[PDB]
């Protein structure tokens, strides 16, 4: 009898958890009312074909079911090709109401940009980065403990 | 209705990094497919003595909570259909257990490994500058002798 | 099933918090109503001629034949302070037809917020400020407290 439709906004959660992380985009729904909805429609119409590649190609979902019985899918598995710049745009979740019919419209894009570097040459890219170089850790302290170990 | 094949899927939510950010719900997909036909009706779900708003299903136990006060997994929850809610709606205000009510069925969860990371993961790529304070020191030693 | 309603859970509302309304309208009408556009702004309560604020509308031209509803969202923060005052929010349907106008076939609403800080950081500039406060007022007092004591009985000062 109440209102309380979907809301699935995409955050940006992490931006970091693993090497090779793909992400798992999930859909959350609250509502309380004792109504029914029909054809949910899951679209990959705003992602970054360069950063992330969808499973199913083009995602067109359609469950039509409204029960606590099960749902057909809303862990969409983006699986990253390479390291950089990675964009969580947005994710099209539209309902063909069967009340109505028309395309309820509503996809939530947000600006969340962020950056994992070469795994391999945050924390395990900097963590490398960092441990690159190692002559110039040592060297520069072997030569001074020579001198000491000369003067002393 | 009965659970009689109970389907014990569990696996656990990111939650994000909850000691920074502020996206701390720890919802876990504990799925159960149980041998019932549950459709069409709010199957309510009481855990703690807290009922959760169930929306097609949830079966994925949400509890949105900070780290510091969610770092449980295992916890009883119990599902009940609408007669057994009506029930306790009548039930609770005569001080009544939530088992003395003819429930639907309970559900175990056992999520133990809450919240995973370091606090902070990107400041301490700033402390790499620290490392020029030791040929700063040099200089100074140099300035000096 | 369900029915046409408008709802805001719970009235716990900080300082410039952000509310939400969601309303679906069942249409009772003898025909499909198409919403082109949909009011929704906030403003002084007393004196709504004047648009102070204009808050963002996203159009729709929702299509929901009739007794039939379709849902929709909006989302308000009032960016000046405010408490104990509704504003409009007033429903105004705007199907149109073939012939180019819009017929205005037209209730109110309520808001309300307890304000404690606001900034990037209201509770740090706060505390700064009743720290100064405090500091000001001691270093005053231990000044006099100085003057008096480093003298004779405070007597024929007057």
């Amino acid at each position: 009898e109440e209102g309380a439709r979907l809301l699935a906004s995409k955050s940006l959660l992490n931006r970091y958890a693993v090497e090779g992380r793909d992400l798992t985009l999930q859909y959350n729904i609250y509502n309380v009312g004792s109504s029914a909805a029909l054809d949910v429609e899951l679209s990959d119409d705003s992602f970054p074909p360069e950063d992330f590649g969808i499973v199913s190609g083009m995602l067109n979902v359609k469950w039509d079911r409204i029960a606590p019985a099960s749902n057909v899918s809303h862990t969409v598995v983006l699986r990253p090709l390479k390291a950089g710049y990675f964009n969580f745009t947005s994710a099209t979740v539209t309902y063909l109401a069967q009340e109505d019919g028309p395309v309820v419209i509503g996809f939530t894009s947000a600006p969340g940009q962020g950056g994992i570097l070469a795994q391999r040459e945050h924390f395990l890219d900097w963590a490398a980065f960092g441990v690159m170089t190692l002559p110039s850790i040592g060297v520069p302290l072997l030569l001074w403990y020579s001198s000491k170990r000369k003067y002393d | 209705e009965a659970c009689v094949e109970p389907q014990i899927t569990p696996s656990y939510y990111t939650t994000s990094d909850a000691v920074i950010s502020t996206e701390t719900v720890f919802i876990v997909e504990i799925s159960l497919t149980c041998k019932n036909r549950v459709q069409n009706m709010a199957l309510y779900a009481d855990v703690s003595g807290k009922q959760f708003p169930v929306t097609r299903g949830q079966y994925q136990v949400s509890w949105s909570l900070d780290h510091k006060s969610a770092h449980a997994g295992t916890y009883e929850v119990r599902f009940f259909d609408e007669e057994s809610y009506s029930l306790l709606r009548k039930a609770q205000r005569n001080n009544e257990d939530v088992s003395v009510i003819p429930p639907l069925f309970t559900v175990s969860v056992d999520h133990r490994g809450t919240w995973n990371p370091w606090v902070s993961t990107e400041v301490l790529a700033a402390a790499i500058g620290l490392v020029i304070y030791y040929l700063a020191f040099s200089a100074k030693s140099h300035i000096q002798a | 099933s369900a029915d046409t309603t408008i709802l805001f859970k719970g009235e716990d509302f900080p300082a410039n918090n952000i509310v939400k309304f969601l309303v679906g309208f069942t249409n009772k009408g003898t025909e499909d109503f198409i919403v082109e556009s949909l009011d929704a702004s906030f403003r002084y309560p007393q004196d709504y001629q004047f648009y102070i604020q204009n808050f963002t509308a996203l159009p729709l031209n929702t299509v929901v034949p009739p007794q039939r509803q379709a849902t929709f969202e909006y989302s308000f923060i009032p960016a000046e302070p405010m408490g104990g005052r509704p504003f409009g929010l007033v429903i105004n349907l705007n199907y149109k037809d073939l012939n180019g106008n819009v017929f205005q076939d037209a209730f109110n609403q309520t808001v309300t917020i307890i304000e404690r800080e606001d900034g990037l950081d209201g509770e740090t500039i706060f505390m700064y400020m009743f720290l100064a406060g405090l500091g000001l007022l001691v270093v005053v007092g231990l000044h006099q407290l100085l003057e008096s004591r480093k003298r004779k009985r405070p007597i024929q000062k007057v």
